[PDB]
């Protein structure tokens, strides 16, 4: 085969360069070292890090954050550390449990939960900024942070917003591995199935969508990295035989093409998309519609089988029915 | 007719490939998926001995195959093989928002700002989490992302009635039950 | 009476759906599908009739003119209209629009199909310093291989044919991605050293093996202009004179299995 | 108690001879 | 040859006795184990256990 | 841990919708052996003399029978429950119409109880029926039972661990999953759907669009009771060994008609029988047991689907005794 | 080396005594854990606790 | 070779100490934990508890 | 205590030895 596209062979070490930004070429962080193994699949250098007020800030409502849900996780063992180290995955910190509508809720009940919620939140910000301010740092275009940007509001939507345009914190997405899980289904069950919400719909569409297209993408860089074709930039602005070929497979194929500029932004465009598409579903939902499946079978979308099994009158609805 | 479409699509690419003097990554890519089908559709089926197993054709359809089959285990979400190939869905789609957005930003910089270079892309990242996996690596790595979707997820799949038959749960029960601290 | 109705079957859930589709066509025809027509277009004709416009919807087609103000000086504005006059050795096998054509001479030195390459400009590759970025270990002295992996220099170039080609003299390493990209061997027989895409090559513990071309042809692989630096069409050069191989090296690599 | 059952004997000792005989 | 016989030995010079030794090493290992745990997970031939064979009774 | 094939399949639902139970053939044999061990019927009595009321003294309940065929009773009844103890478990020696030991009162009342299932409940039990064995399979303790805290482990037979004890305060995360089939759902769903008739299992709403004055905020339901019945739902899943698809078509799990099997209804029903048990025959019994019987907050123990299910669809997989001891139900 | 008897010693010019070191501290720190708390998960032999082993009785 | 009869000792001009050490450290860790961990999961044969065996007891 | 019950030392033992004289 072809070794050199799967991993490297032989090596290079030698004097990295750094680019000044704009500020900040003081705040950067740490001795670099190597991996060798790192090395095989990528560069092998790992420092230093830009730190910087932003960073400073996420971390710190980050880890209170942090603090705050472990911390309840372990009282929830009633912090006997063994049983915590077992039983982990099935903790967790959850959302109020009673209807209280939009009230502060109780510390006992959903209060802490809440602390958390918000200071998640502050931490994704802080960070936002950073990646936002870093681009424009280094004189780039802040494409970067736009994708995190609809990434973030859809934990946004999920978070709080939604909550509250139905207006009851119950509807909260809980943290832990397992119970944040629970939710997804519990979430489905009550809004009468995902399958059936267009916008999950359209969500999914566009994230398989990026699987087709980084396995596609992926591939066709390594199919012509023998003309120095991962040299994307360079590509773009003197556009060699690496890049032409890469057109005329795609244009031979399913009959029309890119450039190696564009393709980025469908795959940019694509990755944005999952996420909005998201968030407008989220949104719709508990608030217009209350019940996905019927509102398919409203609009005559929704598929009608026959009984396999005689069919089965709800026993609610008998003549004599207890309760 | 499906199944037949499939595998004349991938060797035309073979062909075209061929024509081109380029490499073959591209088909074998493309393999992955059809590997998944021919498991959802045939071997899977094979091993429970029925094609009654297989999935229906139908937009919306297909969907409540997926829906049920994954309530016959009990919670789906559970089963390890689906846990990584999410993981792996998951990852892709962010990673492909930054090699999209990073190749952009260094293109198109805003104003008449000079165009880029490589060193720029490399300074953006090992600043924001301190690491940058390079220019190469990252195609390469694309690849691998994607590919593991089905790569690993074929192993839940398949696993789901021929090699277990309880709920995905209770089969974390391994560790959970391990008697030393239970 | 019910949240989000329009009237007694019309529900705003259901007007929002169609203006997401409108949305993502909008953005994919009149948006991404135009900054995909940068390169390669207008469309050309070398059969059909009295023709200055594609699939038709499309001479618009093409967005106006970016101006990529690159990084050492100089623009470039695309879409551009940069004419191909190499003049190809390739006849027809028909006159016919979309059959395939057979190279005249030997396709290898002529340039074509597989072994075509683009027409770059006639520069060398830099480093955000200004320094050349593709060099030697000769060169880049500061540069070296990692410490655990086979130095190649040295060893034995294996052709096609099972035939030692020559012996590696150098590596060449890209300075702004620490990163191999050439082989420099000294081809036998003659007084010259050819350079190899490391991606054309299996480097063993013993030997270098070139499945790509046979032995007797790596006296026609494309001379460099200088002996230190490599400009950027003489990257492209190099590359596809190995790669055309892949087609035209035996007679057999034409042919289909059976 | 080996009684009647010399099957694992068997074929536990024969290659162990031939093993011991053949590669000197 | 030191008063040999065959040239078996000449094995070695093939072979490599680190892949060979490192190799039977793990080989040996695994069935070790299987044969172990297998035999410690029925009813007959359980050893660290009560005779839950209830060989005939009941 | 990675249970070899083949499985048994059946067909639930419409073809290609993968709706069907699942199994694994070994592990069914190992039920089908256990469930077999379920004493034979006895030999029938002809009918002959008085009614029992006029023979003894101190019967209650089964007045009607006759001398010989109420002893036939007595007999069978110990062999479901105390065959160990004989006789002697209830009864002094030698004034058999002696009230004396507390299981005595106990019994009376069981009888009553398994009498109504038998009559009152025919649209779960059917012409299958309950006898004693069906929940205490020969001991006086039947082997899966119900406290208000969840407790483990779920057979009573086996001896608890130092974290399974329910005095060891951080293993309730585990005594709690293990009841709902090891998911991380964290409602106990005994208490709050089975132990009383107190709330609604349904949470899905009926209609394509929210309803305007009960859709938001103090006027809406809690999303605890989705999680809260998918746990109800988790549990009576395990309680006989299947699956979902079982009863519903995932497609809506709200909807009857086409999209719901008849076992589904069975199961409807099943639910008001266990609530009725509870809140009627066994709750009320500890003011009569003894304090060794009774749950930490002074309860007595309940009934819930695995108490006669053991983990199949089938309690005892459909064995029955019911032509044989009409005495046990129906009554007229 | 100082009146040794053995060359036991050369082990440390062989192995490198910070890696020894440091891996020893690990183990047996993780060993000593595992003890600890696993002990304490039984009924007997758990001192920190009442014993609510309730050894035989009841 | 100083007074020796085989030849067994050039082994560790082929094999490496070092390797072999480490190794042989870990194997039989793991060996020695599945011993005691597996032998403290029985009913026979667990010290560490109260005899749940019921050894023929009921 | 062993009693027919040197399975163990034997198991144990014999290499013990061997190992003890063949590599000397
Ligand atoms: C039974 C329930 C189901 C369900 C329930 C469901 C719900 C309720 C929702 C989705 C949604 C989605 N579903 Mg679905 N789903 C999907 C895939 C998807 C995604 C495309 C999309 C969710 C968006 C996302 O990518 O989340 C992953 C990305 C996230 C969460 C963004 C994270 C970014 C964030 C900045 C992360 C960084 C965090 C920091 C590091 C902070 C660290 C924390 C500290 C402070 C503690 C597939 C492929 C399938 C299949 C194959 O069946 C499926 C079936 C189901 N879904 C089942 C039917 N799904 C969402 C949607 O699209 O609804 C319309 C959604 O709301
Ligand atoms: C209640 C049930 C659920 C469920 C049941 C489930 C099952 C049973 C399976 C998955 C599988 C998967 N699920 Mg899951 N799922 C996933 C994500 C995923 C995917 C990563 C993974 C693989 C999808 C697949 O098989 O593609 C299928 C794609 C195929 C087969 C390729 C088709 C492409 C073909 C080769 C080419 C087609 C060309 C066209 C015909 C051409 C037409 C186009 C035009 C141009 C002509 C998410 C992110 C979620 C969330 C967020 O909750 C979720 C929830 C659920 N899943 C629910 C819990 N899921 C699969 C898996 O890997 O399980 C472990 C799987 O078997
Ligand atoms: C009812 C029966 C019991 C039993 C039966 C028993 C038997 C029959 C045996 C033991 C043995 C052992 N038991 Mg024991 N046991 C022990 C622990 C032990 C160990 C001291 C010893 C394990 C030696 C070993 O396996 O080497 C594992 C690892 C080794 C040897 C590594 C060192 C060698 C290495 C190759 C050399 C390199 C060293 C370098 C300096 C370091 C290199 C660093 C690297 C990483 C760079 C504990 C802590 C307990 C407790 C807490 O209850 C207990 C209870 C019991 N044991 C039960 C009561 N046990 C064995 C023994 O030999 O006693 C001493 C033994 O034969
Ligand atoms: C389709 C669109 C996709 C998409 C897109 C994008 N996603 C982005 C970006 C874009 C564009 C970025 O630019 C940004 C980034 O930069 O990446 C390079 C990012 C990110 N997405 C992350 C994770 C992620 N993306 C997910 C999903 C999708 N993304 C969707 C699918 C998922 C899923 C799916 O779950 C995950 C988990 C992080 C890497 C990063 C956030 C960092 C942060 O917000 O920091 C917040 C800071 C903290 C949490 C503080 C850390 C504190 C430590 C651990 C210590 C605590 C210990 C304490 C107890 C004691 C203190 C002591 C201490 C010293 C020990
Ligand atoms: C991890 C790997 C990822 C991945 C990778 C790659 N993906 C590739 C390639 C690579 C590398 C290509 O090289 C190839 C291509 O050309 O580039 C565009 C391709 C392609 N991937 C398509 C669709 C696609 N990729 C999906 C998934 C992933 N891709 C995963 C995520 C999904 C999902 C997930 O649903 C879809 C729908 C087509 C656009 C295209 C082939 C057209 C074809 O196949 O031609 C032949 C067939 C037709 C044009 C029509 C077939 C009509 C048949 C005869 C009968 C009707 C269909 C019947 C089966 C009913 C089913 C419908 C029912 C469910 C309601
Ligand atoms: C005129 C004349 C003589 C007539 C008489 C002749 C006559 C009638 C003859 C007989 C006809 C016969 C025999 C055959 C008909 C023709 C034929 C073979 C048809 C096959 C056609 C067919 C089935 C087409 C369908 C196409 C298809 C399957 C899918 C459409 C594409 C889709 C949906 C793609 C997914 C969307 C997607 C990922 C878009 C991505 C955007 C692009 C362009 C990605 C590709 C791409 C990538 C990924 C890069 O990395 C890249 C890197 C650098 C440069 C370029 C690219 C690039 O273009
Ligand atoms: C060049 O310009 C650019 C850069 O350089 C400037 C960049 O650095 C960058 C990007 C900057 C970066 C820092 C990139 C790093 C970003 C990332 C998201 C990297 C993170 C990747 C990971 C965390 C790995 C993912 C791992 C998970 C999601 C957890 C999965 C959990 C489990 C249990 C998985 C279990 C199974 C596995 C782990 C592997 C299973 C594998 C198999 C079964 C088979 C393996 C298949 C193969 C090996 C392929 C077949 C072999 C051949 C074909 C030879 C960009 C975008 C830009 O393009
Ligand atoms: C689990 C409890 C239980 C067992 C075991 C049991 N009995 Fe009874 N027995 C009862 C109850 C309760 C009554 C009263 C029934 C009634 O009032 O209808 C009863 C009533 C009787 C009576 C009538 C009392 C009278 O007024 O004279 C006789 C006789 C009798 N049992 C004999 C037996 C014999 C003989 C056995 C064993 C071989 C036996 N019983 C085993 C519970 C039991
Ligand atoms: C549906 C379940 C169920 C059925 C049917 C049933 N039992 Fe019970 N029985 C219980 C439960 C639960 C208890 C409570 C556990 C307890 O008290 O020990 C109980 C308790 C008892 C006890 C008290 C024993 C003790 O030591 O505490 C006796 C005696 C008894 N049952 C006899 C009977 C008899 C006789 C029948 C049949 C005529 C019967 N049971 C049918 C569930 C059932
Ligand atoms: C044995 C039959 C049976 C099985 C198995 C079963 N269910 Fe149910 N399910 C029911 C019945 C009956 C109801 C309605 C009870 C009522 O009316 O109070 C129900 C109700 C529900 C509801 C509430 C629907 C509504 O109207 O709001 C959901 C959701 C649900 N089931 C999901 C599940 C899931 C998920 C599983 C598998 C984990 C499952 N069920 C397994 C019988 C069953
Ligand atoms: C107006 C008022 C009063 C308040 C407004 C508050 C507000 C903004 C609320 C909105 C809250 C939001 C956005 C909530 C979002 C919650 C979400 C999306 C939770 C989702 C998932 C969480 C998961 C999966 C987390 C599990 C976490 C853990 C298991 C533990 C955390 C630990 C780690 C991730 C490891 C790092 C720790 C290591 C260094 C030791
Ligand atoms: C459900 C999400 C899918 C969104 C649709 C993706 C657009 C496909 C691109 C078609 C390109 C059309 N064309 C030939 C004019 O270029
Ligand atoms: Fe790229």
């Amino acid at each position: 085969a072809d070794y050199q596209t799967i991993y490297t062979q032989i090596q290079a070490r030698g004097p990295h360069i750094t680019v000044s930004g704009e500020w900040g070429d003081n705040d950067r962080v740490g001795k670099p070292f190597y991996s060798y193994w790192l090395g095989k699949i990528g560069d092998a250098q790992i420092g230093p890090i830009y730190l910087g007020a932003s960073g400073i800030a996420a971390f710190a409502f980050g880890s209170t954050a942090i603090l705050i849900i472990l911390f309840n996780m372990a009282a929830e063992v009633h912090f006997d550390p063994l049983q915590f180290f077992r039983q982990f995955f099935w903790l967790g910190l959850y959302p109020p449990k009673a209807q209280y509508g939009m009230g502060i809720p109780p510390l006992h009940d959903g209060g802490w939960w809440l602390m958390a919620g918000l200071f998640m939140t502050l931490s994704l910000g802080s960070w936002w900024i950073r990646v936002y301010s870093r681009a424009r740092a280094l004189g780039l275009g802040t494409h970067i942070a736009w994708n995190f940007a609809a990434a973030i509001f859809f934990v946004l939507c999920i978070g709080c917003i939604h909550p509250t345009l139905v207006g009851s914190w119950s509807e909260g997405v809980p943290f832990g591995i397992w119970p944040h899980i629970d939710w997804l289904t519990a979430f489905s069950i009550r809004y009468g199935n995902f399958y059936y919400c267009p916008w999950h719909g359209f969500s999914i569409g566009f994230a398989y969508g990026c699987g087709l297209l980084f396995a596609a993408h992926g591939a066709t860089i390594l199919a012509v990295a023998r003309f120095g074709g991962d040299r994307e930039i360079e590509q773009i602005t003197d556009r060699g035989t690496a890049v032409e070929r890469a057109a005329l497979f795609w244009r031979w194929t399913i009959g029309f093409n890119a450039t190696i500029e564009s393709v980025h932004r469908w795959g940019w465009f694509f990755s944005l998309m999952v996420m909005v598409s998201a968030s407008v579903g989220i949104l719709l939902t508990g608030t217009f519609v209350d019940n996905w499946y019927l509102w398919c079978v409203k609009h005559g979308a929704a598929p009608d089988y026959p009984a396999y099994l005689p069919a089965t009158p709800d026993p609610a609805s008998l003549p004599g029915a207890p309760k | 007719c499906a199944l037949g479409a499939f595998i004349s699509w991938m060797l035309r690419e073979v062909e075209i490939s061929r024509k081109l003097g380029i490499g073959w990554h591209v088909p074998l890519a493309f393999c992955v998926p059809i590997f998944m089908f021919c498991v959802l559709q045939v071997f899977r089926p094979l091993l429970l001995g029925s094609w009654g197993h297989a999935f229906p054709y139908g937009i919306l359809s297909h969907l409540d195959w997926v829906n049920n089959f994954g309530y016959q285990y009990l919670n789906w979400h559970y089963n390890p093989g689906h846990m990584s190939s999410v993981s792996f869905l998951f990852v892709n789609a962010m990673a492909l928002g930054l090699h999209g957005g990073l190749i952009l930003s260094v293109a198109n910089p805003g104003d008449g700002d000079k165009v880029k270079t490589a060193e720029h892309e490399n300074q953006y990242f090992r600043d924001v989490v301190g690491y940058s996996i390079g220019a190469l690596s990252i195609h390469r790595l694309g690849l691998f992302l994607a590919s593991n979707i089905f790569l690993t997820g074929a192993f839940g799949t398949i696993a789901s009635g021929p090699f277990w038959t309880r709920g995905w749960p209770e089969w974390w029960g391994w560790w959970l039950d391990i008697p030393f601290w239970s | 009476m019910y949240h989000g109705a329009l009237a007694q079957h019309l529900d705003i859930a259901q007007l929002v759906w169609y203006a997401q589709w409108l949305v993502i066509w909008t953005v994919v025809l009149l948006y991404l599908r135009r900054e995909d027509r940068r390169e390669g277009y207008p469309l050309v004709e070398p059969l059909g009739l009295v023709k200055l416009a594609p699939e038709d919807g499309q001479v618009y087609e093409l967005p106006y003119p970016k101006t990529f103000v690159l990084p050492h000086g100089g623009t470039v504005t695309v879409p551009r209209r940069r004419p191909e006059t190499r003049e190809l050795k390739l006849a027809q096998t028909d006159g016919f629009e979309g059959a395939p054509l057979q190279p005249t001479g030997n396709p290898l030195v002529d340039a074509v199909g597989p072994a075509s390459y683009a027409e770059r400009a006639e520069v060398v590759d830099a480093t955000v310093d200004g320094k050349a970025k593709i060099v030697p270990l000769r060169v880049a002295t500061d540069f070296s291989i990692a410490e655990g992996d086979v130095d190649p220099r040295g060893l034995p170039v294996v052709a096609a044919d099972g035939v030692e080609a020559g012996t590696v003299t150098d590596l060449w390493v890209d300075r702004s991605e620490h990163y191999f990209r050439y082989l420099e061997l000294s081809v036998a027989g003659s007084a010259r050293t050819a350079l190899i895409p490391l991606g054309f090559c299996d480097v063993k513990k013993d030997k270098i093996v070139v499945t790509s071309i046979l032995s007797e042809q790596f006296a026609n692989v494309p001379r460099l202009q200088s002996r230190d630096q490599i400009t950027l069409r003489e990257e492209d050069k190099v590359s596809a004179y190995y790669a055309g191989g892949l087609l035209y090296a035996t007679p057999e690599r034409a042919e289909s299995l059976l | 108690s080996d009684w009647n059952l010399w099957v694992p004997l068997g074929i536990l000792g024969i290659p162990t001879i031939w093993i011991a005989l053949t590669y000197r | 040859a030191t008063e040999y016989r065959t040239a078996s030995w000449k094995l070695w010079l093939i072979l490599d006795p680190r892949r060979v030794l490192t190799a039977l090493f793990v080989y040996l290992t695994v069935i070790a184990l299987l044969i172990h745990f297998g035999l410690l997970s029925t009813d007959r031939l359980n050893w660290w256990e009560f005779q839950r064979g209830l060989p005939k009774a009941a | 841990c990675f249970e070899p094939p083949p499985a048994t399949t059946t067909q639930t639902g419409f073809r290609g919708l993968s709706m069907g139970e699942v199994l694994h053939p070994a592990t069914v044999k190992a039920k089908k052996e256990r469930d077999a061990q379920y004493p034979p019927a006895l030999a029938a009595v002809k009918a002959e003399g008085p009614p029992v009321s006029q023979v003894y003294k101190n019967v209650k309940v089964l007045g009607n029978l006759t001398e010989a065929e109420f002893l036939r009773t007595m007999t069978a009844i110990t062999e479901w429950v105390s065959p160990q103890e004989g006789c002697t478990y209830c009864h002094d020696e030698n004034n058999l119409a002696s009230e004396a030991k507390y299981p005595y009162v106990v019994a009376r009342r069981m009888l009553e109880m398994t009498r109504a299932i038998n009559t009152n409940w025919t649209q779960h039990v059917a012409q299958t029926g309950v006898t004693c064995y069906t929940c205490h399979r020969g001991t006086p303790l039947p082997p899966y039972v119900r406290y208000l805290e969840p407790t483990l482990p779920l057979n009573n037979r086996e001896t608890p661990t130092h974290v399974e004890r329910v005095e060891t305060r951080s293993g309730y995360v585990v005594r709690l999953a293990k009841y709902t089939a090891y998911s991380a759902l964290n409602y106990d769903p005994f208490t709050m759907f089975l132990a009383n008739d107190k709330r609604q299992v349904r949470v899905v709403p009926q209609t394509a669009l929210p309803l305007v004055g009960v859709s938001r905020g103090k006027e809406r339901r809690p999303l605890s009771d989705a999680y809260a019945t998918f746990a109800l739902m988790m549990s009576i899943s395990d309680s006989l060994g299947t699956n979902c698809t079982f009863c519903h078509n995932a497609q809506t799990f709200e909807s009857w008609g086409k999209k719901s099997t008849p076992q589904r209804a069975i199961a409807w029903w099943g639910i008001r029988m266990v609530r009725d048990l509870n809140m009627n025959y066994l709750a009320p019994l500890n003011a009569s047991l003894p304090a060794s019987r009774l749950g930490r907050q002074g309860e007595a123990p309940q009934a819930d689907c695995r108490t006669c299910h053991q983990g199949v669809t089938k309690p005892l997989f459909g064995a029955s005794r019911l032509k044989d001891y009409p005495e046990l139900g129906p009554i007229k």
